């Protein structure tokens, strides 16, 4: 008997493909989605900026009602 | 760039393991006679070329 090594009848494909899904996002969004959230930030600070100098004249006033 | 090279240096790691079992060698396998290949390749390696490829 023969018992050499052949292929058998043929095998499958090997792919020689370029794979690029392109993800993505489409970017104009992305430009838009940074400046929304970065937006929002800014209105926050404000907030936030604007509560804090109302303390701290607060703290003014604590000072001059109590220095003499 | 030292990851890279260091996924397809597996890559040839499988490639020298398949000089290993055709001829033996790490990478100096002569294996070639003027003449023809000799000391043939033996059973169960183009199923593995397969699946390398």
């Amino acid at each position: 008997v023969k018992q050499d090594m052949p292929p058998v009848g043929g095998y499958g494909p090997i792919d020689y493909k370029r794979n690029l899904p392109r993800r993505g996002l489409s970017g104009y969004s992305m430009f838009a989605v940074g400046i929304g959230a970065l937006l929002f930030g800014y209105w926050s600070m404000m907030r936030w900026n604007r509560e804090r100098r109302r303390l701290q004249i607060e703290d003014f006033e604590a000072r001059i009602a109590l220095m003499p | 760039a030292m990851t890279p090279f260091f996924w397809m240096f597996e890559e040839r790691e499988k490639m020298f393991e398949f000089y290993e079992r055709v001829s033996g060698a790490r990478m100096h396998a002569a294996y070639v006679r003027p003449g023809g290949v000799h000391q043939d390749l033996p059973l169960g390696l183009m199923d593995d070329i397969y699946e390398f490829s």
